[PDB]
């Protein structure tokens, strides 16, 4: 009775906007055509079911377990009717693919995090924003099984239910496959007819930021089914959107003795939005020949990188000629002729050598700033690891493995331990690491490039003596180095007046907002001064001074 | 009116603009003196020479962008759930701005989200304002909702509350 | 400025004493001013003041006669009204109708304090019986006023018979938001 | 309601070592040192079960505190079905659990003790903390055991004292006194002289070394502690480092200052650790919820804390001791249990110089590889 | 029957109580009602007064009776809202003699008792049943069962064939309601000498959850009840009111404090008044209290707001004292030694959940600190791990511990007071250098000096003007919250010319030192050492609550850095340590050991040279493994050229 008229006034609000008929006719004629497979998923947006009909809209946001599955019942009998295939195969006629629906547009006061969810949001279409911590294995889930009977020639079916597939609660279904047929007669069970979903379970954790202060962040538990199963990794940032339920007899069975615990809570993920290299164009190509053309392109390249540090040119064409790195080659008799080249800064104090491994960091493909000093998280090289109680033994990649065709910026070089000193030395020889360890036997390529930063040993550089003396590495480190730069922190009047101001400037620099100086605190999923940039006295500064020649005189806007 | 703190306030936010002209002299406008003012070139005015500079000019001298308070994004967040909705965080003179802008583009879609928004905001200002204190012996929510009114939102909340005070004490006086 | 912050637009508590205090009331005098000084007040008739006879019901203003009280010579007698059987016949009426108010007397409030304080032992029915029922008259009046609240817009609205100091309370803010809406309204058009 | 019976001195002392069948089900009088003990909890004195079958209620019962009231058939509906513990109203008693082990000198030349699980009842309960002496007089009971059966494989039955009377280990205690003694004292202070006579009395076993009697005694006796708004802090705890040639009567003092102070540890130095410094993680038998003991410090709280072989002990263990000497409290991180714990004693230390011997010449910061902080505590 | 009169008498008492002319509890539901509040608070001295015998059933059996009033509270909320909403909630208000929480047993079970501790442990919301929907799985029979959090429920075991339990919940149409359990730990007041704290697990619904946190006193009134888990029970406490120590007219008398015209003055006086001298080291620390104001910039790079300071002076100088108070005075402080913990009792470790078995995050000592104060003493004594732990924590306030099953970070924004050693490099410059503030106590032995300190310590040990002069913690501690919350200030653009001058000033300065010809000056000043210029002087601003610093905070903070950082940095040598790195390569083949005690008497012992030069040159030949050191250093290998 009310199934029907939900499922009616559904039809009609589909009816109404052609956006989602077409969206759904393009998806199928997508599939025919490619017969890599698009979805049976449709977005719809949450403020033209508000505007279509309230009481739909409120039914949804309040009653989603009620309100939910009549759309759907909707939207497969569309697509149903739509459907054109004219000939259907066995895999697809016995298949239970129904249309899923996810929800767009803007949310109320549902629109919470993973802290503010308590009891008064149970049985609510709620969006939680947070953090991935884990992420369990994907597994199949059985929600259908066919079965056939060879002495009267018939195929027979079974549908299964759990509390995690279904927003409306029915009697639990358990995984036995039946084994003979009403009337007595053995049954087979054909298990390429039969349907699997797969289900992942994963938790997401509040945002650091808004955790109040002296508190640990709480986190709820997401599970995902079919579709959306691989579409996060730990530590990316989510939007989802799903049903808050309550699972579990949660102690109240008499089996239980505790009478404290409360019950099992998660969500029912209907959707997940998220919170490398760039498609060149026809014209980019012009465009970057246009700027290869011009015989001094070079410089351009150069100092566009790091603009705003003075001096340090030559770092920063080297460490261009770095990041384009050489051509590799590769012999016949297997020899491998390194073609990556490698960088080392040893300077005095506050020469902006944390600065030139960020802006390489930043303009860099690939990087990964471990810095030598204990590297806790990920660790330099590769070793093995093995579990406290379980002993479970396992290849952790390290940052060098971790930057193959890429580049790994290491940071205070100077701090490595001896471990790390006989592993570095191996890895940038040898391109490769072959771990022969706890039963571990394997090759894993390492092919890629160095630069690092190393204070001295007393704090300042001498000039009286070798570079391999102000740094304290064997000879071996040093020469897999191809360029050792020393650099040296000089006073001058006019340069102490430069840095001085382009540092303050920052500071009087505010959040604009909120009253200058005082208490300081994606709109879609699916998706010439470009290429050149105009001059900016703030940011750029010192690279007036690079066309200049060293001449602060000189106004060659570069 | 004219001395009114509030209202010259209001006044000095900052609109989009869209200069359709070529001026010379007007480079301190944009960010720099002695900068002649290219045409087809956007910037951030105060409101008190927006207004001038688009109603005087056949060609007005500025063509005001759609701004970035009444965008789409905003008029669903309104209609969605007017009482939990910052409106603070948007723009601290909300209402004042939003009059001006209908009175200048005499929009007629805008008045209604605007007052139905008013008048449901009003409805739990007055059921916040309404709820005294009581020190039997001899407010959480109340904050929460007070720290995401408007200025003028704020001012009629002081004044009924002032009131509702006022007569309690007297009824309640020894 | 000459007129306090609070006071501009509006009306205070005090006031709306001072209004009501300016109105009649029954007493039974104590004395006998009628003759075999006298009373000659500008604002208010000094007749019937000049011809009281004890126990002799008369009319005076309510302010002389809680001055009167105030020395114990005369026994204000209870309005009609203030009995504990029209409150709830009052009570009644208003549950009895969702949506109109009931008829009671403009000053109900304020002459209720000020009986219950300056006059506790005129009264013929006992004074807890008839504070539990003005206090029920008035939780119903709220909620009454604040359901009705709903219903603000750009034009006018009707409130019959409603007690002078609810309105004294309603005015800043009912004015106000609907001073807004008629603001809103009329740059639209 | 209830007024327990105690008896006090039984003629007959027993061991933990010489329990045998015997004795069962009889009053009998132990020695041991307390090595545990166990949160203190709730227990039914009268029981009232249910039916399920029928749901017919039983009358009441007494709760022994060794073995739990079984039924097997009911008297009302009269059938062998389940059961129930029904009846809200109920009158409970306190309960507690402790370890009993035999006196360590007691025990013949190198054999293991022998230790029994006592139980304490209401009136009973808090009486006796780990690391006393006591006399334990109390009725010796049997229960069966399923898990000893099966682990054994013989019918081997439990066996715990069920406590009646609990006596610390002349008469009862030396330090108490009384308001005939408090007279003496004042009379005996009023002599002129009184503090070279106290100085004088202790150790008079050994001759020499009278600045040694003066900073002891000064130690023994100790400081008034002072606070100042809950603002500043001041320890009124002495310390004594004694340093010297190998024979001086060092170690002598110190055994001597243990028996008369009123509550003192003995340590090693090579014989000590910080976990035993501080405290050591149990884990409750009841709730199975981790506990926390008392270290060795915590244990001579407002007393004394004797080291011996001082400059032997490792750094770790000389910076578990920084803490106690100056800030008076240990901090533990230990199983999730963080918390603070007051330590405020005096420590008296005795250590040789290094090298075996004390150069006159070189000065003190030499002598002893102490470091200089420690030294100036 | 008697439930009805219950309710009736509960009922009546809510209406009809009334002290001199106002309805306290009517008023009281009505203004709860109005701001969606379904909780009604009720004095116990009023039930008492109004009819000692409901207060009789109350304390006699509350399990049973709190639940009608319940009932008794929602059908008055209903007739007062409602013109002819859930369970409310009942909260109390007693004030009976307190039972210590040792004191505690079986004599007090069901029944309402008053208690106080501090509060240990908190866990997360759970969620109870208030109405739950059951289905029968053979039958198919829809009912609902009601629960009430308070015993003396469960799914019915008997259908209403089915066989035993039945009935299976619908959870679409139920409701839940929000549970939290605590910890309560006795004062350590009442503590018994030689005993350890006693625990006592407690229990709070709806609107009393989020209302404490870890180690804040806490007073409450509640049901002392047992829950099973020979025959014994585990107690435990079920919460009805929670009273914990923690408006205008105090923001009149603060306003009016900071209109004092020497605000800064009175508050460097409350900074230990009980330590002597070391008014630099008082300044800094007040500063540091105060802190410095945030900055954020939309690219992303943040600059640091908060201040450090070190201290690192020889032993008898009260660094310990100051540290003390720091933490005492601060709303929020942790004081920790730095050997008594480790690196997990800092920033933070990864350690695994015993009860689930999960690899989680567990903060230090930095993170419980966020938002706060954290005194380390005894900087020399902690590790060097545990060292560039903390120079991490410090560089980014952001402690990233996010591997090994999990990959979770925290926040750790902290200001760190230390107290170190003297250092007769462990304690290279470099760590000095991240300190925003470096100072050197050291008492000059003018006979004046010790007679004042002497005099001044006996004062007192033989005892507060407080009236214009000094002011106590408590105020202070509500002036820094208030000061930290409310005014954020930043600086002005004559004073940062000023300061910029100045800075050149210093560096010319230098320019004037650097009288020698080949000998190179080490720093004037480092570009981060600028920095800590800054942001003190914003903390001097927030002091005073000034919008704008002005010249005023610009020359104070300048005295106060010279007085501190380029005197300490300043209180030929690499040459020489050539010379010595030369001869023991000479002296020493290759593969030959000699001690390094023999080679501190060949060196050290002779004078050639200084001790300093030995452990400098040792350390840079190690580093570069031309030679080894053996037996704790008491012995030098060669290794090769
Ligand atoms: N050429 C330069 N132009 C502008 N600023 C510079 C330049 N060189 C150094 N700086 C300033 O030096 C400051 C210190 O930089 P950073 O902390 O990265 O120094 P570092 O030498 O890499 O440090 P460390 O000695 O601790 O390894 C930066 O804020 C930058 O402003
Ligand atoms: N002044 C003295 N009078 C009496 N006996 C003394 C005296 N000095 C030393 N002795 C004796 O010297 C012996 C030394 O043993 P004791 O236990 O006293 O310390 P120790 O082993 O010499 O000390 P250390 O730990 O410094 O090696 C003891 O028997 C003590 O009786
Ligand atoms: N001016 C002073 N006024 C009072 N006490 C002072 C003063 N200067 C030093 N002190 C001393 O400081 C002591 C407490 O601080 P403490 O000496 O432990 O600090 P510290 O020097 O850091 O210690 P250590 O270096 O030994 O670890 C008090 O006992 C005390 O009398
Ligand atoms: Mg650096
Ligand atoms: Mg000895
Ligand atoms: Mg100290
Ligand atoms: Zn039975
Ligand atoms: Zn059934």
């Amino acid at each position: 009775a009310v199934f029907g008229d939900r499922v009616r006034r559904f039809q009609e609000f589909l009816d109404t906007f052609t956006s989602y008929r077409d969206s759904v006719r393009s998806i199928q004629v997508y599939n025919s055509n490619n017969a890599n497979i698009l979805p049976h998923r449709i977005i719809i947006s949450l403020d033209d079911l508000r505007e279509f009909d309230r009481s739909f809209w409120s039914g949804i946001l309040v009653e989603p377990a009620y309100f939910i599955p009549p759309a759907e019942k909707a939207l497969t009998d569309l697509a149903d009717s739509m459907d054109d295939v004219p000939h259907p195969n066995a895999s697809a006629v016995s298949s239970r693919h129904p249309w899923k629906l996810s929800f767009k547009g803007s949310f109320g006061a549902h629109a919470l995090s993973p802290r503010t969810l308590t009891a008064q949001h149970l049985n609510k279409l709620v969006s939680v924003e947070g953090i991935v911590t884990k992420t369990s294995l994907v597994r199949p889930k059985l929600i259908r099984s066919v079965h056939y009977a060879a002495k009267t020639g018939r195929f027979h079916y079974r549908d299964y239910t759990d509390a995690t597939t279904t927003l409306t609660t029915r009697i639990p279904t358990p995984a036995i496959y039946p084994t003979e047929d009403t009337e007595g007669n053995k049954l087979t069970t054909e298990y390429g007819y039969s349907t699997f979903i797969d289900h992942q379970r994963i938790t997401v954790q509040e945002m650091p930021e808004m955790a109040p202060a002296g508190q640990l962040p709480r986190s709820i538990d997401v599970i995902l089914d079919d579709d959306l199963v691989d579409k996060t990794k730990p530590g990316d940032r989510v939007n989802v959107v799903g049903v808050f339920k309550s699972l579990g007899a949660g102690g109240m069975n008499q089996s239980n003795s505790n009478t404290l615990i409360g019950f099992k809570t998660l969500i029912l993920g209907n959707t997940v939005y998220p919170l490398a290299r760039q498609m060149l164009t026809d014209f980019d190509i012009r465009n970057i020949n246009k700027l290869s053309k011009k015989k001094d392109i070079f410089d351009i390249l150069s100092q566009s990188l790091a603009p705003s540090i003075y001096g340090h040119d030559h770092i920063k064409k080297a460490i261009l000629l770095m990041l384009m790195g050489g051509v590799e080659k590769n012999l016949e008799n297997g020899s491998h002729l390194r073609g990556d080249i490698n960088i080392l800064m040893v300077g005095d104090p506050s020469t902006a050598k944390s600065q030139l491994l960020r802006f390489v960091l930043n303009t860099a493909s690939l990087a990964i700033a471990t810095t030598g000093r204990g590297s806790s998280g990920v660790g330099l090289t590769a070793a093995v690891t093995t579990d406290r109680e379980t002993g479970e033994r396992r290849l952790e990649a390290g940052a060098m493995v971790l930057a193959d065709r890429g580049v790994v910026c290491i940071d205070e070089f100077d701090k490595m331990t001896d471990v790390d000193r006989v592993a570095i030395h191996e890895v940038m020889e040898q391109q490769t690491v072959t771990i022969a360890k706890a039963g571990i036997h394997t090759t894993l390529n390492a092919r890629c490039s160095v630069i690092a930063a190393a204070n001295p040993v007393f704090g300042q550089y001498d000039v009286n003596r070798d570079p391999h003396q102000n740094i304290a590495l064997p000879d071996s480190l040093l020469s897999r180095f191809d360029l050792l730069f020393v650099v040296t922190d000089d006073i001058n009047e006019i340069r102490d007046r430069s840095i001085s101001e382009h540092v303050l400037r920052t500071h009087r620099y505010l959040p604009p907002g909120y009253l200058e100086g005082e208490p300081v605190r994606s709109l879609a999923v699916g998706e010439e001064d470009h290429v050149f940039e105009k001059f900016n006295p703030l940011l750029q500064a010192g690279a007036k001074l690079a066309k200049n020649k060293g001449n602060y005189n000189g106004t060659e806007i570069p | 009116g004219y001395y009114d703190i509030d209202d010259v306030l209001a006044d000095g936010t900052e609109f989009p603009c869209k200069f359709q002209y070529d001026i010379p002299g007007l480079g301190y406008l944009e960010n720099n003196p002695g900068r002649p003012i290219t045409k087809n070139t956007k910037l951030s005015l105060p409101l008190w020479l927006a207004r001038i500079l688009a109603i005087v000019g056949p060609v007005p001298f500025v063509e005001l962008l759609p701004p970035d308070m009444f965008s789409t994004k905003v008029m669903n967040a309104i209609k969605t759930d007017p009482v939990a909705l910052d409106l603070h965080s948007i723009n601290s003179h909300f209402f004042s701005l939003a009059i001006k802008w209908i009175m200048l583009f005499s929009e007629k879609e805008l008045a209604n989200v605007v007052s139905e928004l008013l008048l449901q905001r009003a409805q739990e200002l007055n059921h916040h304002a309404s709820s005294l204190s009581i020190d039997l012996n001899a407010n959480i929510a109340t904050s929460t909702f007070l720290l995401k009114l408007e200025e003028m939102e704020k001012e009629i909340y002081k004044k009924s509350h002032e009131s509702y005070k006022d007569t309690k004490r007297w009824m309640f006086k020894k | 400025m000459s007129l306090p912050a609070h006071l501009q637009q509006t009306f205070s508590p005090e006031e709306i004493q001072f209004i009501v205090e300016n109105e009649p009331i029954k007493i039974f005098p104590r004395i006998t001013t009628r003759q075999k000084t006298r009373w000659q007040l500008i604002t208010t008739d000094d007749k019937a003041l000049n011809n009281m006879v004890a126990m002799r019901s008369t009319e005076v203003v309510l302010w002389i006669a809680l001055l009167l009280k105030q020395q114990s010579k005369c026994s204000i007698v209870a309005p009609q009204w203030l009995t504990t059987k029209e409150l709830d016949r009052k009570i009644q009426y208003e549950k009895t109708h969702p949506d109109r108010f009931s008829e009671l007397p403009w000053n109900w409030l304020v002459l209720a304090r000020i009986l219950f304080n300056k006059a506790k032992d005129d009264f013929h029915d006992p004074i807890h019986e008839l504070r539990g029922k003005i206090q029920d008259l008035r939780e119903i009046r709220q909620i009454k006023v604040l359901k009705g609240l709903k219903y603000l817009n750009e034009s006018h609205l009707q409130l019959d018979n409603l007690s002078l100091l609810e309105i004294n309370e309603l005015r800043p803010f009912i004015t106000e938001i609907m001073d807004k809406l008629r603001e809103i309204h009329t740059a639209s058009l | 309601s209830e007024i327990h019976v105690r008896i006090s001195d039984f003629p007959t002392i027993y061991s933990l070592r010489e329990l045998r069948e015997s004795n069962l089900s009889s009053l009998v009088r132990v020695t041991g040192v307390v090595t545990r003990r166990t949160g203190v909890f709730p227990q039914l004195k009268y029981v009232k079960f249910n039916c399920l079958k029928c749901g017919s209620i039983l009358g009441p019962f007494f709760q022994d505190s060794n073995e739990e009231i079984r039924i097997s058939f009911c008297t009302n509906c009269k059938s062998k079905g389940p059961f129930r513990v029904n009846g809200e109203k109920t009158v409970y008693r306190n309960y507690q659990r402790v370890t009993l082990q035999e006196a360590p000198g007691t025990v013949p030349p190198g054999r293991l003790p022998r230790h029994r699980e006592v139980i304490l009842l209401a009136d009973l309960v808090d009486v006796s903390k780990p690391g006393e002496e006591v006399e334990v007089t109390g009725i010796y009971k049997n229960n069966y055991d399923g898990n000893l059966n099966a682990k054994n494989g013989f019918p081997v039955f439990a066996t715990i004292i069920e406590a009646n009377s609990i006596k610390r280990r002349e008469g009862l205690d030396v330090f108490s006194w009384t308001e005939e003694e408090e007279r003496e004292f004042r009379k005996i202070s009023r002599d002129r002289g009184i503090i070279d006579k106290i100085i004088s009395s202790m150790a008079p076993s050994i001759y020499g070394h009278r600045d040694i009697k003066t900073a002891v005694a000064c130690s023994l006796f100790g400081g008034v502690p002072k606070n100042v708004n809950g603002k500043h802090s001041i320890r009124g705890d002495i310390n004594v480092l004694l340093l010297g040639d190998p024979g001086t009567a060092k170690s002598q003092i110190l055994k001597y200052v243990e028996k008369t102070a009123h509550r003192a540890v003995f340590a090693t130095g090579q014989g000590a650790s910080a976990v035993g410094l501080t405290a050591s993680v149990r884990k409750d038998p009841i709730t199975k919820e981790w506990t926390l003991e008392g270290g060795a410090l915590v244990l001579a709280d407002k007393g004394v804390c004797l080291i011996d072989e001082f400059d032997k002990m490792n750094d770790q263990d000389r910076t578990s001791i920084h803490e106690a000497m100056e800030q008076q409290s240990i901090s533990i991180s230990k199983a999730g249990i963080v918390t603070t714990l007051q330590a405020r004693c005096s420590i008296i230390a005795a250590a040789n110089p290094n090298g075996g011997r004390y150069n006159s010449t070189l000065p003190l910061a030499q002598n002893v590889s102490l470091t200089e902080p420690i030294l100036s505590r | 029957d008697d439930n009805t009169e219950i309710i009736k008498s509960f009922k009546n008492f809510i209406l009809e109580f009334r002290l001199d002319s106002q309805f306290i509890y009517r008023d009281q539901l009505r203004n709860n009602i109005l701001v969606k509040n379904y909780s009604l608070t009720v004095n116990m001295e009023h039930l008492i007064g109004y009819n000692e015998d409901i207060y009789k059933k109350l304390s006699d059996e509350p399990s049973d009776i709190i639940p009608l009033f319940e009932t008794a509270i929602t059908q008055v909320a209903k007739r007062i809202s409602i013109l002819s909403l859930p369970t409310f909630q009942l909260i109390l208000n007693s004030n009976a003699n307190q039972i210590p929480l040792r004191d505690l047993d079986s004599e007090h079970v069901s029944k309402i008792v008053r208690l106080s501790g501090i509060i240990i442990s908190t866990s997360v919301l759970s969620s109870r049943a208030t109405y739950l929907s059951i289905m029968c799985r053979n039958c198919r029979h829809t009912t609902s069962i009601t629960i009430n959090n308070f015993n003396s429920v469960s799914l019915p075991r008997s259908c209403l064939n089915c066989g035993p339990d039945p009935y299976i919940i619908i959870h679409e149409s139920s409701k839940f309601i929000d549970q939290q359990f605590l910890k309560l730990q006795e004062i350590p007041e009442l503590v018994p000498v030689g005993e350890m704290p006693r625990n006592l697990t407690m229990t709070c619904d709806r609107y009393l959850t989020n209302k404490v946190i870890p180690g804040t006193r806490v007073t409450i009134v509640g049901i002392y009840s047992i829950y099973n888990s020979v025959a014994i029970r585990t107690p435990y406490i079920k919460i009805l009111g929670i009273q914990s120590d923690v408006t205008e007219e105090e923001e009149e008398e603060f306003l009016q404090l900071s209109r004092n015209p020497k605000l800064y003055e009175i508050l460097t006086n409350s900074i230990a008044p009980s330590i002597f001298g070391n008014e630099d080291i008082k300044k800094a620390i007040v500063c540091l209290l105060m802190g410095g104001s945030k900055k954020i910039l939309p690219d992303g790079m943040r600059l640091r707001g908060d201040i450090n300071v070190l201290l690192l002076g020889d032993p008898g100088t009260a660094k310990s004292q100051l540290l003390k108070f720091v933490e005492k005075v601060s709303p929020i402080a942790v004081y920790t030694s730095g050997k008594g913990s480790s690196a997990a009792g800092l920033t933070a470790s990864v350690q695994r959940d015993p009860m689930t078995r999960e690899f989680y995050l567990e903060g230090g000592a930095m993170v419980l600190a966020d938002g706060g104060v954290v005194c380390i003493d005894e900087f020399d004594k902690m590790r060097d791990e545990d060292r560039v732990a903390i120079h991490e924590a410090m560089e980014q306030q952001t402690i990233s511990i996010a591997k090994a099953g999990i990959t979770t970070v925290l926040n750790s924004r902290t200001s760190v007071l230390a107290a170190a050693n003297p250092i007769y490099i462990d304690f290279q410059t470099t760590i000095l250098s991240r300190f925003d503030m470096i100072f050197i106590v050291k008492d000059d032995h003018n006979e004046e000096r010790d007679i004042s300190i002497a005099n001044h310590v006996i004062n007192i040990h033989t005892g507060q003007e407080e009236n214009g002069s000094e002011i106590s913690i408590e105020k202070m501690k509500r002036y820094i919250t208030y000061c930290r919350l409310k005014c954020a200030p930043r600086l002005s653009p004559q004073a940062a010319e000023k300061l910029s001058s100045n800075f050149v000033t210093i560096r010319k300065q230098l320019l004037i030192n650097e009288l020698e010809s080949t000998e190179r000056s080490s720093i004037p000043i480092t570009i981060r050492q600028l920095e800590a210029i800054i942001r003190i002087t914003e903390s001097l601003a927030k002091l005073e609550l000034s919008p704008i610093a002005q010249e005023r905070h610009v020359d104070e903070a300048i005295r106060l850095f010279q007085a501190s950082t380029m005197d300490a940095a300043s209180q030929t040598s690499l040459s020489e340590i050539r010379r010595f790195e030369q001869e023991l390569k000479r002296r020493l083949p290759i593969g030959w050991s000699t001690s390094y005690q023999t080679l501190r008497r060949e060196f050290v012992d002779t004078h050639r040279f200084s001790q300093l030069a030995l452990d400098k040159a040792l350390y840079a030949l190690e580093k570069h493994e031309t030679i080894q050191l053996r037996h704790q250093g008491q012995n030098i290998y060669r290794s090769g050229v």
